[PDB]
């Protein structure tokens, strides 16, 4: 125990000595204005250790301080009532009704996992908005970030596929008891658009008998923000891996995370300006999307499904760059069709699906799923191709073997992207797929060749 | 209480000790001389002040004076028709004692004290009070405030004043179980009233400009942005906004305004007329706006404020109408204090700061439902007036996301006299999607279906202007003529307006709603009209189009009848042909 | 003494026993080489403080640290018989008359205009040109910087305007009486040539009976550029608000102005801004402009008109950005123009006021006015697209309307724009419009009014 404080200060500030703190232990702090603090003892000295201040520097006074030792390191309790039900909130968990026990207390900071109890995937998840799932192929052995971008909206897509995934026997890879209704949602920061949009998303999509959305409630102080991703997460590796279960963290956006993030790192003085945004960042990162792999040893996983808009439409800002390089590839949807009406606009002509022959085989999804993969890709990429290098040249430059590549491009648009919120099986996607596919002549296609064709009009 | 002696004096912000023990935001005089001063973050027994104004001839080791308790900021009557600053100071007490031009050591009160204000109660002895919804009103000639006492404070009422005019300072009530009121109360500059539940808008956009709210719906309880450069015909939007539109308070606010421009406004602040009060449109304002003609620490100090009397008004049933201007400018007196600190700028030339609070802003604004129950509105129409229009600089690569909607007006769309002058394609509302079930609930069954699909028109017109008609609408096709004979009744009907005509400028809901409407049963004959192969000379001269015209030159009286006529003279004059 | 002399590295000091100082106050350092200098104490402590020596550095001694006590608070004169002298810097004898004249030792900045004490414009002032007072009005109280560039002589272009500014109220039913002529000019950091071409305007026809100059020589120390301001500033309030009349303020080089500053505060622990300019920067520019602005029932008030430097009048460093915020309006220079020796240089659609009828009306600067003002600006902006190019454009086709408007340009140019330095009043100004639109016929005027045309064509 420790009265007396030499610095009053909003982000970290002065605790005389050390003796018995640990490295992020809990700390309560009565203000003497009859408010309390807690926060975390990182890092701890025998000449000024520095805690965590969970709130503003107002409502401080000299008068009555006392830092008292309440745990050694973070913990809080996972329920095997969690799933089936939204705990909006942190701590003591306001999602305006009672909490649940805490079942099972352990610790929230993370625990790790071992790169040789690791296994290749063999799951994939029928979502509902076909386009995806189909060429960039979601399985849970990539982590691909959906990149929004400005004016595009982050809140309209992540709602849709809220519902939108379903589960089958053997469509998805795996059982249907392997992979619950249950997801997990853990938040990065959500602002003013991001909560006032999910209020009615949560009594329309069923977070009272299918999702768990963790949230900073957006008016909760910076260091929250620092404090419900990890721990949002570390809830789920449980009935995960142990209990077994498949969950995905469906993110939100990163740039509040560097908001937050960025103060602590200019009131500690480290490098907090990778071009405007922290040089620490993937530091602090490796635990979120370290369990974003596959167990070996056990069943069911944790993915993190990142979901991250940027500042503008151009990347030369570190928040989009940064995470390109940490994690793999990237999946976008751009605004090129989104100003003609197209809904949901979805533009993977930058993007780069890093498995999608892995996690789906051969009669673990279709046969022509592994074949019609790439196929779509190019068809459709060199459609787009043309409308380019005629304009160069007066106002065409076409040939008899670019009128079919070009109407590829129309039959690939209103037709397959635009769907509205309309749910859409593996089967029906691949069916008619090869129906569009006979837009060009088949037979020799450039992927496929002739053990799909006759099997697949 | 507490008595302490100057340490340091770094320009404005000075290092004092003899200061501990302290309790965080005072009134303080800093020397002698009383330059307006607050006690921020200590360290040790020596503390960093922020003293809002100058110093010119302080010695280091004075007699530093200071209240020793939290400052609150102050409540009462005399809010609404007061002329106020964002430190919570009545700005006419200033110019009272101060003349024409500012004088250093000059501070007043915090609330129009010297006045007695008109009393009526509504609770009497020995009932307890609710907190949170209601207290005692008081009946102002110019808007009726309801002065009511804060959430968490229960316990019987004793000695409650009949009808009177009272001063603020005197009793009108007191309270049995102690900590007696007067009519003035005190609440924590940065501590927000507590809610039963979150809400979302559904009320009803009308701000009395046809396409910036019948396009683009944001309600009440949404955020919006105005971007580029204030002045230069974006007056336009600001001035009318709180004229027409439906909240019951307007709340005023400055942190770095110009010269002229900034005295233009106060001016004809009061010869803007409201219609529900008739007259004068400050009756219903409050104002606490701030120039850089105010001190350092004005622009710094000026959000919280308004902030927090924003949510009094929202207490009591109350839509309140702010308008943050000049969000960018805000930064620069954060960005000067922090230089003097370990809290440096280390962003992109700017706080890394400056994005807690520019966010949390937004954060506290919205419609919500009360502790007392009682639903208000806390609309922010965000001026920030960025130097190029650049998205690199801090300030708006993060309202951007924040915030759902930026309403760019264009210089060329203005100077032609038809106003609104919305930019489209350089305009959004996020907010639009979930607004829509809302809408439709409310206002009319078809109203959606009318704003998503007319929309069209400009897309169609945008790049068949260009160089598409560059030889005459005549030498083209009949489908893509279509465009500019619906094109006349779009530029002429529902997007001609008048700042200076007060009969066409009040909009309103019904008004709106059937001129939109008109150009989709005019755009199903037109189009049956080419389907026919009716001549354009004949369809450019109806009478029709005519009908449209007149019933802008009213503002919703005559607007039923000449309804009534309008509609059915299109269905007999494409048949009448 | 006044020892504890640490760090005089350059023109700075540091001494103990400074808690008998104040800030804001000047003193007298003493030293054996017999040189007696101030300099502004600055970042006090009852320890050490900052002083910066008025004049170099070199003479300071540790035999003699003394300091006699000029006056901790900060004395400036309040003058009335400065309405026709000549100075050079701070206020030193050049045509042999005293520095100043006391009333009072008031200090340099008092805190500016309280703004429920000022009104909105009602009057207008003329500069003898035609361009910037009747297509742009220059009211009353108005705040409307230049923008010139750099390798174009600023300073020149400036004085040219001197002479022919002598202000016409006539129209409204004032005299110049009610609206003397007094420049008040402030520079620093002006040229030895340039220094000298100012005072040659002035002496040449009657003008400095009326007017006082102060210019702080790029000679003098960069400690004196500050205050030079700040003197004229507060006696300037005294002549235009007290005395009834109308002051002109005409500032000259800013860039000066800020270099220095950021010298002064990089000492007081105030870290330097963005492009290395000072963001400390707009706290002190705001006092001198924000004594601009009309008063309530006081006629007279200054008006300011600040003329600043950019390479290229490029908004890429603070310079323009924080003076474009409280001042209205820019006012930048063209390359063509001043090649072409057409004086003063003002763009087309760059160039733009902010007021401009709000301080006249109709039958003020006559009634025709208000859309010859918005013809001209539309008119003459349609030449500038054919202004080069008519071989471009070829001679294979080529149109009336459009040569007509080339020949428009340069009668435009010639006749309106550039005036010489010959005197000319609102009814002269507005002649040389009207009779270059003569050539033009009535269906290319559309920005004028058929009543208008039947008073002057």
């Amino acid at each position: 125990e420790y009265t007396g404080i030499t610095y009053i200060s909003g982000p970290l500030l002065f605790v005389e000595n050390a003796k018995d703190l640990a490295y992020g232990a809990i700390v309560d702090i009565k203000d003497g204005t009859g408010r309390v603090r807690g926060g975390q003892v990182i890092e701890v000295s025998e000449e000024y250790a520095v805690i965590q201040v969970f709130e503003e520097t107002t409502g401080l006074d000299l008068a009555t301080t006392s830092v008292s030792l309440v745990e050694d390191v973070a913990r809080l309790g996972v329920s095997k009532e969690m799933l089936g039900r939204r705990f909006n909130g942190i701590g003591k968990p306001i999602d305006g009704l009672p909490p649940i026990t805490p079942e099972k207390r352990l610790p929230i900071t993370g625990l790790p996992l071992n790169p040789v109890a690791r296994r290749k995937p063999e799951q994939f998840i029928q979502t509902g908005i076909s386009t995806i799932d189909v060429m960039n192929t979601l399985v849970r052995g990539q982590k691909l970030p959906i990149f929004s971008g400005s004016g595009l909206p982050a809140n309209e897509i992540a709602a849709q596929i809220a519902r939108q995934a379903t589960v089958r026997p053997d469509l998805s890879g795996e059982g249907e008891k392997e992979e619950p209704f249950a997801v997990v949602f853990a938040a990065m920061g959500i602002t003013q658009r991001e909560l006032s949009y999910f209020i009615q998303e949560f009594e329309r999509t069923g977070a009272l008998s299918r999702s768990v959305l963790f949230l900073n409630k957006a008016d909760d102080p910076t260091i929250e923000r620092i404090l419900t991703p990890r721990m949002a997460l570390t809830v789920a590796e449980y009935l995960a891996f142990e209990h077994d279960y498949h969950v995905l963290v469906i993110l939100t956006d990163m740039t509040n995370y560097c908001e937050a993030l960025r103060e602590i790192g200019a009131a500690r003085e480290e490098i907090p300006g990778r071009r405007g945004y922290p040089g620490y960042m993937y530091t602090d990162l490796a635990t979120i999307y370290e369990r974003a792999g596959v167990v070996e040893g056990k069943k069911g996983s944790v993915t993190q499904i990142p979901i991250l808009s940027m500042p503008d439409d151009d990347r030369t800002h570190p928040i989009p760059d940064l995470t390109g390089y940490i994690t793999e590839g990237q999946i976008q949807l751009s605004r090129e069709l989104h100003r003609k009406g197209i809904y949901p606009p979805i533009d993977p002509l930058p993007s780069l699906s890093r498995l999608m022959n892995n996690g789906v085989g051969k009669g673990k999804t279709r046969e022509d799923h592994k074949q019609v993969s790439d196929q779509l890709y190019s068809a459709y990429a060199n459609g787009v191709d043309i409308r380019k290098l005629v304009a160069i040249i007066g106002e065409d430059a076409l040939t008899e073997n670019d009128r079919r590549y070009l109407q590829f491009a129309d039959a690939f648009e209103r037709f397959f992207i635009n769907q509205g919120q309309q749910n859409r099986s593996i089967e029906e996607s691949l069916q008619i797929a090869w129906a569009l596919l006979s837009m060009l002549p088949q037979g020799e296609l450039k992927r496929i060749s002739k053990d799909h064709i006759g099997k697949y009009y | 209480m507490i008595q302490g002696v100057i340490q340091k004096i770094a320009g404005p912000a000075v290092i004092a000790k003899g200061m501990l023990g302290a309790r965080m935001y005072d009134i303080c005089k800093v020397g002698e001389e009383g330059l307006v001063g607050e006690i921020i973050r200590l360290d040790g027994d020596t503390a960093f002040v922020q003293v809002y104004e100058d110093t010119s001839g302080l010695k280091v080791g004075e007699p530093v004076v200071s209240t020793g308790l939290p400052l609150a900021v102050e409540l009462g009557p005399g809010m609404l028709n007061g002329i106020y600053d964002g430190i919570q100071r009545p700005l006419e007490r200033i110019r009272e004692k101060t003349g024409i031009y500012i004088t250093r050591g000059v501070v007043v009160h915090a609330l129009d004290r010297e006045k007695k204000w008109a009393w009526t109660p509504m609770v009497k002895p020995g009932d307890e009070v609710r907190g949170g919804m209601v207290l005692g009103t008081v009946p102002e000639f110019g808007f009726t405030h309801k002065i009511l006492v804060p959430p968490d404070v229960r316990g019987r009422v004793k000695e409650v004043k009949p009808a009177g005019e009272y001063t603020v300072e005197e009793p009108v009530v007191v309270l049995e179980d102690g900590t007696e009121l007067k009519m003035y109360h005190t609440w924590p500059v940065r501590r927000a009233r507590p809610v039963q539940r979150k809400l979302d808008p559904n009320t009803p956009f009308l701000t009395g400009m046809r396409i910036l709210d019948v396009l683009f719906p944001v309600a009440m309880g949404g955020t919006a942005a105005i971007p580029g450069p204030f002045g230069s015909g974006k007056t336009v939007t600001q001035q009318s906004l709180a004229k027409w539109s439906n909240a019951d308070v307007v709340v005023y606010v400055g942190c770095g305004e110009r010269g002229n421009e900034m005295t233009d406004v106060l001016v004809e602040f009061p010869e803007l007329t409201d219609p529900k009060t008739g007259g004068p449109l400050m009756h219903r304002t409050v104002l606490i706006a701030n120039t850089s003609n105010m001190p350092v620490a004005a622009r710094e100090a000026s959000i919280y404020v308004g902030v927090t009397i924003a949510e009094y008004f929202r207490d009591q049933g109350f839509s309140v109408a702010l308008m943050a201007d000049s969000t960018s400018r805000w930064a620069e007196a954060l960005r000067e204090i922090s230089s003097r600190l370990e809290e440096m700028p280390a962003e992109e030339g700017y706080p890394p700061y400056l994005a807690a609070r520019l966010a949390a802003f937004y954060e506290r604004a919205g419609k919500v439902i009360t502790l007392g129950g009682e639903e208000g509105a806390v609309t922010i129409v965000g001026a920030v007036s960025p130097p190029g229009g650049d998205m690199s600089e801090p300030v708006t690569q993060s309202t951007l996301r924040i915030v759902g909607a930026f309403w760019r007006l264009d210089a060329s769309l203005a100077f032609r006299r038809h106003f609104p002058a919305i930019n489209w394609n350089g305009s959004y509302s996020l907010f639009t999607s979930a607004l829509d079930p809302w809408y439709r609930e409310n206002v009319a069954e078809d109203y959606p279906e009318l704003r998503d699909a007319i929309s069209e028109l400009l897309q169609r017109e945008a790049g068949l202007q260009e160089i598409v008609q560059l030889v005459g609408p005549d030498a083209l096709q009949d489908a893509e003529r279509l465009v500019i004979e619906v094109g006349r009744i779009i530029r002429e009907d529902f997007l001609q307006q008048n700042a200076y005509h007060e009969v066409d400028a009040y909009c309103s809901m019904k008004k709106a709603y059937g001129i939109m409407k008109m150009i989709l049963a005019f755009y199903k004959e037109a189009e049956a009209a080419i389907k026919r192969g009716v001549s354009i000379d004949e369809i450019l001269q109806l009478p029709v189009l005519e009908r449209i015209g007149r019933a802008r030159y009213v503002s919703e009286e005559e607007f039923p009848a000449y309804f009534e006529e309008a509609m059915k003279e299109i269905q007999g004059a494409f048949k009448a042909l």
